[PDB]
RNA sequence: AAAAGGGAUCAAGACAAGUCAUCAUGGCCUAAAUAUUGUGGGCUAUAGACGUGCCACAUUUUCCUAAACAAAGAGAUGCAAAAAUGUGAAUUUUAGCUAAUCUCAAAAAAUAGGAUAAAAAUAUACAAGGAUUGUAGUCUGAAAUUCGACUGCAUGAAUAAG
């Protein structure tokens, strides 16, 4: 089925779908399912059409989106126009948290960026 | 509280109650202690008035508290187990197992 | 305990009280080698049952002027007594007054002792100095 | 009478009985105990 | 469970080769080398089913598979019996009764 | 033939049918399980160190009552202490006999 | 320095830092009341705004010696401030040599 | 750049959905290995209630199978698939209990009772002997399997309009295809005498009872084909009405706040879902059965959450029973207790459930080895060795001791 | 099953009878600076001072 | 005017209140009437 | 003060206004930890960052953070040259 | 009872082995500085590379429910119950004990049930996993920015047993 333009397969849980999306996580997903009485268990395939459009209209007035990545780039963008420490490890690819850098910092090389992936 | 004579039971008990986790209901035994002061004279004298305000408290008609019901959630019980008094080998159980013995020996028989 | 007429019991064996420290052998580098060091703690419990008060203050008064070197000692004293603590502590004050007019020769100060200033604040200083620190 | 405070105490009596037994084993000199 | 294991002798069949000699084993040991091929043969297969009866009936089903006959270990069984058959001679090599004899 | 150990049955006490059968083993073993009623008090150790502690005490109560069974308790063997011990830790090892990762270099 | 007595009233195993250490323990315990109510004014939430900001700044400008963070202790012997024992105010290493001697009372090598 | 080593990266048909699932829920109960029991009787329609059957082994009807393998009677965990046929041990327990089945199905009374016991002493399967006796003496049981897959919120449910009810279709609907099954003889002998207005189809009255329950093919109108057939089975006067045996298991679960919510993110409590809101009514008398019958709760012990109400009322009643003066009461500081749990539970009857006897214990032990399954001497030292490592005759430990063994 | 507010007028009534703080509404108080009690004297005697020589 | 896009003023206002605000208030001479001349030797 | 409820770092600051107009010097600190006040937009601080004073001019988005977090104290670690 | 076990101890000598940065000491140097005091910073930097561990890569694992069984150690420079408050870290308030008494304090694995599977390779079925980062809080302490420890929400990297 389709929710907020994305395809999802009948033998997919309908809370592991509304979890894919970015923001939304398992607090707003189990009050999505209890708003429309959905049990967590419930597959994609039994959804009737009727309640599938329903969701699409719930996620459209929620803040899980592109919209929900950009509030987390601006806050990065800004540390980094105000010089700040954290903003100047977030441009150099560095443990921004205080880790130790002698050794064991490939996962902050490979995503601490300006433009990081969310 | 059962040594303080002068008072009834719902006085009692209302001690009981004002004594709070002081109160041991498996003894039976308000212990109470007291090292807030410099000389051992002074801890003795103020557990002294104290006891004289516990008691004057719990005489006091305008509150029993009888609403409440004792709390004994301080207190941590203990049950402890006994040998069984029917296993105990008497003249009587000995007749008991003889039956019991005999029985087996004809159900197989 | 015997010539007071207390009836005492044991001495009755506690739990030994084992401290542990591991150090290295040497002040310098060398780790891999470490000792374990102890002090163990051996105490014993005698308890007096059915002992009067004041006789039980004589034979604790006996065993410390006659104590033997590396023993340490605590007694914990019950007694029972009355309601109305407050005005029997002040009746008996008569009483040790004069069990002690011969005994205030021990202390003796200069007139109005000034070194002393603040009566109640000097015990308490004094006595923290004389523990070591508490 | 006696006070119930002083009740709770004399019941707390299961005391093990001195048995004065007889020793059927041999027994050795104790170590000598240096200062 | 097979009747003999092979022990090898370091560098002495040629250019730092060894020389293997097959030996009997005691039961224990003949056990436990057949049970170890079974258990190898069940951890490589695919799960089934659930619940906690999965390791059990899967260890299980391959005992059935060896007493009919139908199983891998009696490939296992025989590949080692051939290591055998192929160096019973070496019992009285030459290498092994010359260690320090040709001063 | 009613066991009860700390008050509970012995069912309700071993989980495990293997100690239930260690525990009483030296009943069984002389076919008496149905002459007597333990009633058995145990503390500290585990689940098999408790049972295989029962197997001892039933057996020495046992042969109390018939001490000719000590011959058939031996090739039980529930005459025998078991001696062993939990290894204390030693320094410089990462447990009582396992050694830290020794490196050549 | 101003803490520093200008006469030495130290009978241990005296040192730069020893010495620099037992003036911050006498600075303490003569202003710890004193640190205690600018610490008591910070943290009760029932009191103006303006009087727990007050405090907050008189607790900054107290000399660094009057902090209790700043207490170590040290060898009485060697002066050292690593491997310390509280129990016996030395280094793990100088507790062995006198352990060994029987300078400690007490003490003796545990084998169990 | 980075010169360290590095592993450069780099079978079979899978199950069909519902596989697995189905491979640890299928139970078998037969064994062609098994040997034949000689002399080993089937249940006869009245044999559940003779004194003189206690610790005797006997095994049920065919038809009775079918029927109890319907409404998912047996379970994984019950040791059915070692012997050749089922039998169960008619016990001491059956007989008091079918005795009362008996007369409130006759007297047309209705007896609500709870089972209790410890963690496997035949709780599950004193209920498996209650459907036994209903179906053979044409009775209409009404199963619930496990009462978590209501609880646990693990099922579709919907919301009643103008009520704080909640209906769960796609459960009703599986429970009215089971139910047919089993009762299929019993409701092919009724018909329907009321007009159902609201239904998937036009149903006249004195029609086949079985087709009303037909109609319900898709999950949403399954529960308003329920109460309708519910409506039908309760008729006030009408002759052929035979007793109901309403049945469930679990009762843990149904006694404490569900886990669904509820469009305001608020726990639902158990007693609103429509479906278990009938069995308490039952339970509770509140609902009568005109025609009588039995209402039946066993609790569980595995996967079986606390519940101070329930175990505080299945307390309170055997305490009245007994007749001591002194019953137990709440703790007036405990914020564990429900009161809607102990208004159901406030009058019900309690069956408590413990180890055999040694008498029954040999009757259950002498059929194990007549299937070669127990290779022993069965004598009374060999059954008081069962006996006791079963922990006074617990039949759940009993097994684990002789069938579950490493020793033959 | 009691009411909260009326358990309250008996953890009042201890509060005034041993004199100890009626604080319901878990305020912030900095009271936990009061019961702490002080550790410089037990500090300041650390180092043994000069002694005979 | 007083245009907080980032929302800084109006988090610390919320944490803290507006005591710290300036204006034309425990700035009054808290910070500034505390600090004396030769405050830190040093600079 | 990281506990919101004790509030913020205050430190003494000669943070005194100049008139509408005049030439008002930076303020030299050394109190890397004080946290930045709503009152300190506009000001210019010098920072002192172990060796030197890096400069600063606080602005609406540095309002809750700390001075020192603005002036580096360790150089960028740079490969070759 | 018994075919017991472990710990400590393990010499002289060599390695001009380690330590003149515990202490101590000969010679040689510094003595307005190679001595002494504070504020801030640094010892926490990071291309490549080498050692120790931690944890993960799901089917004997993990997750959910429940009414089992330990030992030892710690609290006068302090352990803190019960109750109440908070989703949580934790807070409010102190009963008792300076201890075989009171408190930390609760064992876990196990045992017995239960849930989940095309449990990652067919992109409409992306497993397990918890690094990285955003943000809101708590505790200790003048002080948590360089540079602390935990908590909530969100983010969801590599990782096919080498
Ligand atoms: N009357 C009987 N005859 C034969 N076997 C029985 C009988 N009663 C119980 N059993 C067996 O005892 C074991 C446990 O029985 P059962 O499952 O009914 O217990 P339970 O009380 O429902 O347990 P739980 O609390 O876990 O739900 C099963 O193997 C069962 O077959
Ligand atoms: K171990
Ligand atoms: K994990
Ligand atoms: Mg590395
Ligand atoms: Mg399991
Ligand atoms: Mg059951
Ligand atoms: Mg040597
Ligand atoms: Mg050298
Ligand atoms: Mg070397
Ligand atoms: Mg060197
Ligand atoms: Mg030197
Ligand atoms: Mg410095
Ligand atoms: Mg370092
Ligand atoms: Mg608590
Ligand atoms: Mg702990
Ligand atoms: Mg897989
Ligand atoms: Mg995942
Ligand atoms: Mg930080
Ligand atoms: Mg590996």
């Amino acid at each position: 089925v389709f929710i907020l333009g994305v395809n999802f397969n009948e033998h997919k849980l309908v809370q592991k779908a509304l979890e894919s999306f970015y923001g939304l996580g398992q607090q707003a997903s189990a009050r999505i399912l209890a708003k429309y009485s959905i049990h967590p268990r419930a597959k994609m395939g039994t959804l009737p059409p009727k309640i599938v459009t329903a969701l699409t209209a719930e996620l459209s007035t929620m803040t899980i989106e592109n919209d929900a990545r950009r509030l987390v780039l601006d806050n990065i963008k800004r540390l980094r126009d105000m010089g700040t420490y954290r903003g100047r490890r977030h441009a150099m690819g560095l443990p921004v948290r205080g880790q130790q850098t002698r050794n064991q910092i490939a996962n902050a090389r490979k995503l601490n960026k300006i433009e990081r992936h969310g | 509280p059962k040594d303080l004579r002068d008072l009834s039971e719902v006085q009692q008990r209302k001690l009981m109650k004002l004594a709070g986790p002081r109160y041991n209901p498996e003894k039976d035994i308000i212990k109470m202690s007291c090292e807030k002061f410099e000389h051992q004279a002074q801890n003795k004298r103020y557990l002294g008035d104290l006891i004289e305000k516990m008691i004057a408290a719990a005489k006091d008609p305008k509150d029993t508290f009888e609403d409440i019901p004792l709390d004994t959630r301080h207190h941590t019980f203990t049950k402890k187990i006994s040998f069984p008094k029917e296993w105990l080998l008497t003249e009587e159980r000995k007749k008991e197992l003889e039956a019991a013995r005999q029985q087996a020996l004809l159900k197989d028989a | 305990a015997y010539y007071l007429g207390l009836p005492a019991f044991g001495p009755v064996p506690l739990p030994r009280m084992i401290e542990r420290w591991t150090v290295p052998k040497s002040h310098f580098i060398f780790k891999k080698s470490q000792e374990n060091f102890e002090r163990v703690t051996l105490r014993r419990l005698i308890q007096i049952k059915d002992g009067h008060p004041e006789t039980v203050q004589l034979w604790l008064a006996f065993l410390q002027k006659h104590a033997y070197y590396g023993i340490g000692m605590k007694a914990n004293v019950w007694e029972f007594s009355k309601l109305g603590v407050s005005k029997a502590m002040d009746e008996s004050k008569s009483e040790v007054e004069k069990l002690l007019e011969t005994r205030w020769e021990h202390l003796s100060h200069v007139s109005d002792m000034k070194g002393v200033g603040n009566f109640e604040d000097f015990l308490a200083k004094e006595r923290l100095r004389i523990s070591g620190g508490r | 009478s006696a006070s119930v405070i002083f009740s709770k105490y004399i019941n707390n009596n299961n005391n093990k009985l001195i048995p004065f037994k007889i020793k059927n084993s041999d027994l050795g000199r104790t170590r000598y105990f240096p200062p | 469970a097979p009747l003999i294991k092979m022990r090898g002798y370091k560098g002495l069949a040629g250019g730092g080769r060894s020389l293997e000699v097959p030996q009997p084993i005691p039961a224990r040991q003949r056990r436990s080398t057949a049970f170890k091929w079974i258990l190898d043969v069940v951890n490589k297969k695919p799960s089934k089913g659930s619940g906690r009866t999965m390791f059990a009936h899967r260890v299980a089903e391959e005992i059935v598979a060896v007493v009919e006959g139908r199983s891998s270990v009696w490939d296992k069984r025989m590949l080692i019996h051939k290591l055998g058959t192929a160096n019973r001679a070496n019992l009285n090599s030459p290498a092994l009764q010359l260690k320090g004899k040709r001063f | 033939g009613e066991v009860l150990v700390n008050g509970k049955t012995l069912a309700e006490y071993f989980g495990r049918v293997h100690d239930r059968e260690s525990a009483v083993w030296a009943l069984r073993a002389t076919n008496r399980i149905d002459k007597y009623n333990v009633w058995v008090k145990v503390e500290g150790g585990g689940t098999t160190g408790q049972a295989e502690a029962i197997t001892l005490a039933i057996a020495k109560a046992l042969l109390a009552h018939e001490p000719a069974l000590k011959p058939a308790l031996r090739r039980a063997g529930c005459v025998t202490r078991d001696p062993r011990k939990v290894e204390r830790k030693k320094h410089g090892h990462v447990k009582a006999r396992k050694m830290p990762t020794w490196v050549k270099r | 320095s101003m803490f520093r007595a200008k006469k030495l009233d130290l009978g241990c195993f005296t040192n730069v830092r020893v010495l620099r250490d037992h003036s911050k323990r006498k600075a303490f315990l003569e202003a710890e009341p004193e640190r205690q109510a600018l610490r008591y004014v910070i943290r009760n939430t029932t009191l103006p705004a303006r009087t727990r900001a007050v405090a907050q700044l008189q607790l900054t400008q107290m000399h660094a010696y009057t902090r209790p963070t700043q207490i170590r202790n040290r060898c009485i012997l060697g002066g050292k401030s690593r491997g310390i024992l509280r129990d016996f105010k030395m280094t793990r290493y100088n507790f062995r040599m006198n352990a060994l001697m029987g300078n400690i009372p007490g003490v003796k090598k545990a084998s169990w | 750049q980075k010169l360290r080593f590095k592993k450069t990266k780099k079978s079979g048909k899978p199950p069909l959905p519902g596989e697995r699932k189905a491979y640890r829920k299928k139970i078998v109960l037969s064994n062609n290995n098994a040997l034949p029991v000689p002399g080993l009787e089937t249940l006869r329609p009245n044999d559940l209630a003779k004194q003189d059957n206690v610790g005797s082994v006997k095994a049920l009807p065919e038809d009775v199978v079918d029927a109890l393998r319907a409404m998912e009677a047996f379970k994984p965990t019950q040791c059915w698939g070692i012997f050749r046929q089922p039998s169960v041990l008619i016990r001491q327990e059956t007989v008091d209990l079918t005795k009362k089945m008996k007369a409130a199905g006759a007297d047309g009374k209705t007896i609500r009772m709870v089972i209790e016991g410890n963690r496997v002493t035949g709780k599950s399967l004193l209920l498996l002997q209650a459907m036994t006796h209903a179906f053979m003496n044409d009775w209409v049981v009404l199963h619930i399997p496990e009462a978590q897959e209501l609880t646990t919120a693990v099922t579709e449910y919907a919301p009643i309009e103008n009520s704080p009810l909640w209906t769960q279709p796609t459960y009703t609907l599986k429970l009215l295809q089971s139910f047919k099954r089993a009762n299929e003889k019993v409701l092919s002998r009724m018909n329907t005498v009321y007009s159902h207005a609201d239904l998937p189809q036009i149903i006249p009255v004195n029609s086949p009872l079985l087709q009303l329950i037909n109609s319900a093919k898709e999950a949403d109108g399954a529960w308003t084909v329920f109460q309708a057939l519910w409506r039908e089975l309760n008729a006030e006067n009408v002759p052929g009405r035979p007793p109901i045996l309403f049945s469930l298991d679990g009762l843990a679960h149904i006694m404490k706040v569900s886990d669904y919510r509820n469009p305001a993110f608020e726990l639902i409590h158990s007693h609103d879902l429509a479906l278990v809101k009938l069995f308490t009514d039952c339970l509770s008398g509140a609902t009568v059965m005109p025609n009588g019958g039995a209402v039946l709760g066993a609790t569980t012990r595995g996967n079986s959450p606390r519940s101070a109400s329930m175990e505080l009322a299945i307390a309170q009643r055997e305490a009245e029973k007994a007749g001591e003066k002194e019953v137990p009461q709440r703790d007036p500081y405990s914020k564990k207790y429900d009161d809607r749990v102990e208004a159901v539970m406030k009058s019900v009857e309690i069956l408590r459930l413990k180890g055999v006897s040694k008498t029954e214990a040999r009757g259950l032990l002498e059929y194990w080895a007549a299937s070669g399954m127990l290779k022993k001497r069965v004598d009374e030292s060999m059954v008081s060795e069962k006996w006791t490592l079963s922990g006074n005759g617990v039949v759940g430990e009993m097994e684990r001791a002789s069938l579950l063994t490493m020793k033959a | 099953s009691v009411p909260r507010a009326r358990l309250l007028q008996l953890v009042k009534a201890r509060c005034e009878l041993f004199s100890t703080t009626f604080n319901p509404e878990g305020i912030r108080t900095g009271n936990k600076i009061l019961r702490q009690r002080l550790k410089g004297p037990a500090l300041a005697t650390y180092y043994p001072r000069k002694n005979v020589g | 005017v007083e245009l907080d896009e980032a929302g800084k003023l109006a988090a610390f206002r919320e944490r803290y209140g507006r005591g710290w605000d300036l204006d034309a208030d425990s700035l009054t001479d808290l910070i500034s009437g505390y600090a004396t001349e030769n405050m830190n030797p040093g600079l | 003060k990281r506990s919101v409820w004790k509030g913020p770092h205050i430190v003494p600051l000669p943070i005194q206004r100049p008139e509408p107009g005049k030439k008002i010097a930076p303020i030299r600190t050394q109190a890397r930890s004080a946290t930045i006040l709503p009152n300190f937009v506009g000001l210019k601080f010098q920072v002192h960052n172990g060796k030197d004073y890096i400069d600063l001019t606080v602005t609406e988005e540095m309002v809750g953070h700390k001075l020192g977090e603005f002036s580096a104290t360790r150089k960028p670690f740079i490969w070759g040259k």
